[PDB]
RNA sequence: UUGCGUUGAUAAAAGUAUUGUUUUUGUACUCUAGAAGCUACAAAGAUAAGGCUUCAUGCCGAAAUCAACACCGGUGUU
DNA sequence: AATACTTTTATCAACGCAA
């Protein structure tokens, strides 16, 4: 005789138990987990999908190399000048020798830009860009572009004789083709070693793509984001493993739309549904059947017609249609199948019915002309499809797109093909035939069901959650009488079909929230008691640690830093730079003026080029920026007569350096760092030498792909650099390691006082041993709140951040199940773990 | 092993290897000198013999691999036993070329069992660098949790901008195709 | 390999090991030390991480081989990481047990190449002992005249009074035979 | 709740283009053939730290899963 | 990092027609 409570919210799920008869109160809980926000796995697809296309980009220069090297043209790859101008050597080469190296910078120009295909107010400046390649290759559209503007690359608006316009570098990539080929042409009759399949290789190099249904992969490289699956198996289409199954047969895939079998059930129980004054028979609807088949122009207009001149009446009459927006009659006939007999060479009126299926498959499914000449071949029987005819159905499908982009029929040939039969005589809808036929973890539930049919992101997870505190519940208390909650209809069923396949009554119910804020009107730590009225109607936290460890390790921004003395230095520090972008917006001259008022000196062009920042220095004074480019242009440098360049940008002293990682190349000059390093955990060590604590810190980045095997680990002598750094001693033994959000015990030895916090982090890398807490019972730890007498207090912005390197506390563990009740542990194991 | 000035020299060679600035290495925990004793110990100043023996073991430890520390003995085994090697070059000359002729061994046997991979060296602000050397090792001599026995530490001098590839057949076959860049 | 208080037991267990009377230690050239600082230091009366640096590593050079420097290294940093390990045994135990395992290991891949020999301390009276240590090295390593890169030495603890089988197979057949006793 | 027909949102996965940040080199600008490395432009390399084998339309790396330990999908306790 | 372009599969909502 208990009840249970629950209370599923966003982003935290409330618990309470009941005993029905005395009403006492026996447990009270809440489960605090994060919100799944959607953002997240947007990022991470954005850049596993943003990776591919540099890798692919580099693939093409590499296979270029090696085309290069197996043709013997060049040997060594090391002398070649990057000073060269590319555009020069196309245009030049189309009608001279280049002599095997300029060739090649050519080409590998050539491959680094090729263009758009998909062609085959943004697409209005690619028709501007389009009608120069009429007589001209887009070499040397780009070689007049530099030789007359000086500006080549990019998007940039100019002024031209006539009127400013726009200019963009997107040309499409059938030009590239074709200049490419007669580039090839004219140094094949110059050098004779250029070979035919070397110019087909280059040309399958340069214009190669995937395509969109086939993803990456290759026959053995086996990954399992696209075809060529890791079970040794090969897909034609890799959206032909997402179709979705069948409503009665969870096994079977479903029927295309547009088949013999979907039609034919469509129409069958189109007309079942019509009354006419008193249904119509098995020898008139096979009659129809016949005459929608056998007729060229058929309609929804002419099969009133026929019906109301088949039954002699009339044609308003009739009551049972299927109306439309504007109110009209639809209903279904064989548009697919008069459509489909439109063909001249293959015949279809003695065609078999399972092959009109599986031809509707491969033309809902394939799209595009190599889709569908590859998947004829493996599904159909070998031969048995010419070659015009393949062609003739590629130029069908192409030219009818609304009809086979549809869709899939909800059912399956294999449950269709079962009420074909009988929908023929006894005149009923599919439901009543369904219904007169019946088609329709091993103590505990299993999650894999219900969150099956859960959508929406946040609410997944919040079900995930309350399904894990029922089955704790039930593991601990025995049963109950009554299970109370809080998208919301499948939860009820299928908790109702767990205990009822597992003959076990106990009501299972849902409450409206605006009959609890009734009882909280009437009758008179937030989640808990509410469950506890919910459980009513008929304290411990549990947080959920974060234990993930390839995570963002750093941004991908690249900086540049510059060894300077900036106001009160005394002697060469490093410094992040930062940068002003277009100075001529408004922003950029907000925060110029926010640059040059606190530090005139914090540019770059104050310390290096005085002379012109005595030229920059009348506009801020007697004019602002924007009307001396509307005046006289951009605001140019400083020179003898007018030829100096403009000005766009500035670059100064940003900050001071912090947490890093040095990735400087190899022949730089600067040092150049990632910022925005993050933690991850904190191991805790202690020594009876001395008596006190040490923590360590590790982070994200610290951990690696190792180098003879790919598994993700730290070694043991970085381990003992991150010790030696932190000030742990060699001679300390090893307490438990915290992630985020674990519960840890602070206690006072000599006034045995005791509080509990969560683990945050190990701020301030400067200090030893400090920790930042957030509050046990609360979620914010605001205000100037008192500690006990050995950490202190909370500081003036919210932040505990304390040095637990103390000489009087002690520190332990708290491992807390789902229901909150608290194990105390003091000593995890031998060795931390550093492998994964 | 031997504590004199030629290790000093070794000391001093490595070190402006590794790190552009020199503030990351005489700054380290266990090393930790200023800088007055710095400028006194790089210009000749004060004497290594007389040092603690914690902090000359904690120099070494930094910029030599536990297995490194072994060819500096023999090395200087070979060096001071030879009138024809003592005259014309230092002692840090001598150490590259018999870290050569041992990788070149270790290429000539067990040319299947060389791994490699990229090493990153902390600092004295505890933010290391990516890519401070090239780390070398034989995959018989595994020892467990990811250490190995039998480890070499190079650093690349090359002029052409293409980094090393990965894989165990590119990056051998890199090493083998650059045997002179490297020192 | 760091310099601490750990080091300092290794240093007189190996002493009292190898070396019949204490005279003979602390007065080679190297360490050169006198009858009150050796009583000193073998007390506890002065500091091991604040010593000469030439001293402690004549010290570790006399009684260590080339190669057991860097399993000094590699133990010390298996030692120091583990639990049981640090507070179960001294450190000396640990190292002859990282020995035994190296021994084994060598035997069980490669026993065709495994030589031994005899060996020859000397002390500061002019004389040596003729046969304190057993000596076990890899054909493969070696590097000039009699110099190998990868050696040991191991003591005889049998208490059944037999000289050493000299030769290659019969003395490799009695350190596979006394694989339990040797430390 | 099952089927059909339109219009709106969301989610998951795939194929491309052009730039942005930064390093070196070249020409222009500046100061005396040198220096300076600011301001432009053009090439070549990199683009979360890194790693793999199958040698190439090559592949993986920013999401989710979570109380531990002991005893044969279940059973026990700080 | 941050804008342009192309494609597929699924799930909810909202209206109409059989039940």
């Amino acid at each position: 005789d208990l009840v249970l409570g629950l209370d599923i919210g966003i982003g935290s799920v409330g618990v309470g138990i009941l005993n029905k008869v005395t009403g006492e109160i026996i447990h009270k809980n809440s489960r605090i987990f994060p919100a799944a926000q959607a953002e997240n796995n947007l990022v991470r697809r954005t850049n596993r999908q943003g990776r591919r296309l540099t890798r692919r980009k580099k693939h093409r220069r590499v296979r270029l190399n090696r085309l290069f090297e197996e043709s013997g043209l060049i040997t060594d790859f090391t002398k070649i000048s990057i000073n060269l101008n590319p555009y020069q050597l196309r245009v030049k080469g189309l009608t001279d020798e280049l002599s095997n190296e300029e060739l090649f910078i050519a080409l590998k120009n050539m491959v680094k830009h090729r263009g758009i295909s998909y062609l085959d107010d943004y697409a209005q400046i690619v028709k501007e860009n389009s009608k120069q390649l009429e007589t001209k290759t887009p070499g040397q559209i780009q070689l007049e572009r530099y030789q007359t503007y000086g500006q080549l690359r990019g998007d940039f608006t100019v002024e031209k004789d006539g009127k400013k316009h726009r200019l963009i570098n997107v040309f499409p990539t059938s030009a590239y083709r074709s200049e490419a080929l007669r580039i090839l042409q004219t140094q094949q009759e110059f050098n004779p070693q250029i070979t035919d399949e070397f110019i087909n290789r280059y040309l399958e190099i340069l214009t190669g793509k995937r395509k969109y249904y086939h993803g990456p992969g290759n026959e053995k490289s086996r990954t399992d984001y696209g075809r060529y699956r890791t079970s040794g198996e090969t897909l034609d289409n890799i959206f032909g493993i997402l179709i979705g199954k069948c409503t009665f047969y969870p096994d079977e895939f479903r029927a295309a739309k547009a088949s013999y079998t979907a039609q034919e059930f469509n129409l069958l129980n189109d007309l079942n549904n019509l009354t006419v004054p008193k249904k119509l028979s098995k020898e008139q609807k096979n009659q129809i059947i016949n005459y929608v088949k056998n007729e060229k122009a058929m309609g929804p207009a002419k099969l009133f017609k026929y019906i109301a001149k088949l039954l002699s009446c009339d044609v308003a009459d009739i009551k049972g249609y299927r109306i439309d927006k504007s109110g009209k009659a639809e209903i279904h006939t064989f548009e697919a199948y008069r459509k489909m007999k439109t063909l001249e060479t293959l015949d279809i009126e003695q065609m078999d019915r399972e092959t009109l299926d599986k031809l509707a498959y491969v033309l809902t499914l394939n799209t595009e002309r190599e889709g569908i000449q590859e998947a004829l071949e493996h599904e159909f029987a070998d031969g048995s499809f010419s070659q015009k005819q393949v062609d003739e159905l590629v130029q069908f499908r192409k030219a009818n797109s609304s009809i086979f982009g549809k869709g899939w029929h909800n059912f399956s040939v294999k449950l269709m093909m079962e009420l074909i039969p009988e929908l023929y005589e006894t005149s009923e809808e599919q439901m009543t035939i369904l219904t007169r036929l019946g088609k329709q973890k091993t103590k505990y539930i299993d999650e894999k069901l219900l969150t099956e049919e859960i959508y929406n992101p946040v609410v997944a997870k919040s079900v995930r959650q309350a399904i894990k505190i029922v089955n704790a519940a039930i593991k601990e208390y025995g049963d109950f009488d009554n299970i109370v909650i809080e998208a919301s209809r499948v939860v009820l069923n299928a908790l109702q079909e767990h205990f009822r396949a597992h003959k076990i009554d106990t009501k299972v119910s849902v409450v409206r929230g605006q009959f609890t804020s009734q009882l909280r009107r009437h009758w008179g730590h937030h989640h808990a008691v509410d469950a506890l009225i919910i459980a009513a109607s008929s304290i411990l936290f549990s947080y959920q640690v974060d234990s993930k460890f390839n995570r963002k390790i750093s941004d991908a921004t690249i900086y540049a830093t510059r060894q300077a003395k900036v106001g009160k230095d005394k002697a060469d520090e490093t410094y992040v730079l930062g940068k002003i972008k277009d100075i001529y917006t408004q922003d950029g001259y907000d925060a110029f003026m926010k640059i040059y008022k606190k530090d005139k000196s914090k540019f770059l062009m104050y310390r290096h080029d005085p002379q012109t920042f005595e030229k920059v220095i009348e506009p801020i004074l007697e004019n602002p920026f924007l009307k001396y480019k509307e005046e006289h242009g951009y605001i140019r440098k400083y020179s003898k007569k007018g030829n100096g360049p403009e000005i766009k940008s500035l670059k100064y002293y940003d900050s001071k350096l912090g947490n890093h990682i040095d990735i400087t190349p190899k022949d730089s000059n600067n040092k150049v760092v990632l910022q925005s390093v993050s933690p991850w955990r904190a191991d805790v060590y202690f020594n009876k030498t001395t008596g006190k604590y040490e923590i360590l810190g590790l982070k994200y980045a610290d951990l690696q792909f190792e180098k003879g095997t790919g598994t993700y680990k730290i070694s043991q002598e970085k381990y003992n650099d991150i010790k030696k750094k932190e000030g742990v001693d060699s001679d300390s033994e090893f307490k438990f390691t915290l992630y985020k959000n674990d519960l840890l015990l602070v206690k006072d030895t000599e006034t045995k006082e005791q509080q509990l916090f969560r683990f945050l982090s190990r701020t301030m890398p400067k200090q030893k041993h400090y920790v930042e807490l957030k509050p046990y019972d609360k979620q914010k730890f605001e205000g100037g709140e008192a500690l006990i007498k050995v950490l202190g207090n909370v500081a003036n912005s919210g932040q505990c951040k304390k040095g637990l390197g103390k000489s009087n506390i002690s520190i332990y563990k708290v491992r807390t199940d789902v229901l909150g009740n608290q194990h105390i542990i003091k000593n995890e194991g031998d060795k931390p773990k550093l492998d994964f | 092993m031997k504590i004199n000035d030629d290790i000093k020299e070794l000391i001093l060679e490595y070190m402006s290897r590794y790190f552009k600035f020199e503030n990351d290495f005489y700054k380290l925990p266990g090393i930790k000198f200023t800088d007055a004793n710095w400028q006194k110990f790089k210009n000749g100043g004060t004497d290594i013999e007389k040092m603690g023996a914690a902090r000359v073991n904690a120099m070494l430890d930094c910029l030599f691999d536990d297995f490194e520390l072994a060819m500096i003995g023999k090395a200087q085994t070979n060096y001071y036993n030879d009138n024809s090697l003592k005259m014309n070059m230092p002692f840090y000359t001598y150490y590259d070329m018999f870290k050569k002729q041992q990788l070149l061994k270790w290429l000539k046997n067990n040319r299947d069992d060389v791994i490699g991979g990229t090493g990153r060296m902390y600092t004295a602000s505890g933010n290391y660098i990516a890519n401070a050397y090239l780390e070398v090792a034989l995959e018989s001599s595994s020892l467990g949790s990811g250490s190995y026995m039998l480890q070499m530490r190079f650093k690349d001098y090359s002029k052409g901008q293409e980094p090393i590839p990965s894989g165990r057949q590119n990056r051998l076959e890199w090493i083998e195709n650059n045997l002179e860049n490297i020192r």
